[PDB]
């Protein structure tokens, strides 16, 4: 995340960190339940073999409530390609279930129409991650978060030099230099409704980070609730 | 106005069935007797920050 605030104790409990063999965070993820992690499909190319870290907020220092989980099954959406960046969604089933505690809890999965009429219509969402603090820089050691305004659908299409499909959505700032960045991919985009946090997006991509006139593109979770539900049945 | 008027007083999910408001909850919550609020069945229900 470029700009924004740090995640304080128990503020971003649904955050997951994808860690390669070298034990370094490359992508984010969302805790849906004890066995499942929601991530971006493209993140699966960023590392040969990977694990899932939870309850982590500072990489350099062990948090005791921090836990490493191996992946049993990787459920990738076959419709995904680097040419379109469409259907940028994957589900990970874990070998061991997550212990829910302070900093470790799942984000709610909303119902389709309600999510569309009541969540996507709120002014902002919150994006979070261990990604780059500047467009040119290294992976963050601290978990950050940033409130992002939901961006108007046609205004989003206009800002992009690429095709913004119906599975994608814009959130961010036209002038304010704060947005998600490289390494935040697969991470959560939640919308708070009455003190409860529902999962709305998966950090997908952007043209640089916090670039004026450009936004962060996320996978529209509502477009995949049945596919997500079916994934958890397998 | 139903669901469009303040989420039909539902804590979470709002639906319209036979021109009335019908509320439901995410997994890990039970609908209250008032048919509006969502009660967590156990600790750490989804979408709650762990601030305590
Ligand atoms: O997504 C990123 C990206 C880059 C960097 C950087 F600069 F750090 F290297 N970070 N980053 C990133 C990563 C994560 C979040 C944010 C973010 N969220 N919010 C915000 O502002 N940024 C930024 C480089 C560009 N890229 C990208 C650009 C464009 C597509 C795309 C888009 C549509 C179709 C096909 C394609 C794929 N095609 C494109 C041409 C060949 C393949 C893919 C990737
Ligand atoms: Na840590
Ligand atoms: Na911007």
């Amino acid at each position: 995340i470029v700009g924004g605030q740090e995640c304080k104790d128990g503020e971003c409990p649904w955050q997951a960190l994808l860690i390669n063999e070298e034990n370094e965070g490359f992508c984010g993820g969302t805790i849906l339940s004890e066995f499942y992690i929601l991530t971006a499909a493209h993140c699966l190319y960023q590392a040969k073999r990977f694990k899932v870290r939870v309850g982590d907020r500072n990489t350099e220092q062990e948090e005791g409530g921090e836990a490493v989980h191996e992946v049993e099954v990787v459920i990738k959406h076959n419709r995904f390609t680097k040419e379109t960046y469409d259907f940028d969604i994957a589900v990970l089933r874990l070998k061991t279930p997550i212990t829910f505690r302070m900093n470790v809890a799942p984000a709610c999965l909303p119902e389709r129409d309600w999510a569309e009429s009541t969540l996507m219509t709120q002014k902002t969402g919150i994006v979070s991650g261990f990604g780059r603090t500047h467009e040119k820089g290294r992976q963050s050691t601290r978990l950050k978060m940033l409130e992002v305004p939901y961006v108007d659908r046609n205004s989003c299409k206009l800002s992009s030099s690429f095709i913004i499909t119906q599975n994608m959505f814009c959130a961010g700032y036209d002038t304010k230099q704060e947005d998600a960045c490289q390494g935040d991919s697969g991470g959560p985009h939640v919308t708070r409704f009455k003190d409860t946090y529902f999962v709305t997006g998966i950090v997908s991509w952007g043209e640089g980070c916090a670039r004026k006139g450009k936004y962060g593109i996320y996978t529209k979770v509502t477009a995949f609730l049945k596919w997500i539900d079916r994934s958890m049945k397998t | 106005k139903l669901c469009s008027l303040d989420n039909g007083d539902c804590d979470q999910f709002c639906h319209e069935e036979q021109n009335s408001v019908v509320c439901s909850c995410a997994r890990g919550y039970t609908l209250a007797d008032n048919g509006k609020a969502c009660i967590p069945t156990g600790p750490y229900p989804c979408g709650k920050q762990t601030l305590e």
